[PDB]
């Protein structure tokens, strides 16, 4: 999702919080959007 | 042999040395006052150890 | 230490989980393995292979 790595442990163990915050925020945004999409699809299928 | 050497190559002919098969202590390098510039990109220096 | 949930730092690869003996076998060039979902599931001990 634009971050340096897709694993939170790598970012935590490689970067200090002040600069790792941006990568963690990008990962959070991407994963939150994916989860919201999944929940919406599940709601529609549950209605079906 | 790289930091405490006596010869440094020119800028357009910069000298590259490969480091492998050993253990590196970056903490002593970072905490020393001999260096007037120590900046790390993609990693933080304090975690290099 | 095996059969206990611990933090493991396997050759720079950090994580948390339970280490157990594996019936799975690695070819003698592979270091770690991934699941169908690409989550790490196996590792090779740097000191015991």
């Amino acid at each position: 999702f634009g971050a340096i790595s897709s694993v939170l442990n790598d970012i935590l163990s490689r970067l200090d919080p002040p600069e790792a915050e941006v990568q963690i925020d990008r990962l959070i945004t991407g994963r939150l959007q994916s989860l919201q999409t999944y929940v919406t699809q599940q709601l529609i299928r549950a209605a079906e | 042999e790289v930091f405490n050497a006596t010869r440094f190559a020119s800028v357009y002919a910069w000298n590259r040395k490969r480091i492998s098969n050993c253990v590196a202590d970056y903490s002593v390098l970072y905490n020393s006052a001999s260096f007037s510039t120590f900046k790390c990109y993609g990693v933080s220096p304090t975690k290099l150890n | 230490v095996k059969n206990k949930c611990v933090n493991f730092n396997f050759n720079g690869l950090t994580g948390t989980g339970v280490l157990t003996e594996s019936n799975k076998k690695f070819l003698p060039f592979q270091q770690f393995g991934r699941d169908i979902a690409d989550t790490t599931d196996a590792v090779r001990d740097p000191q015991t292979l």
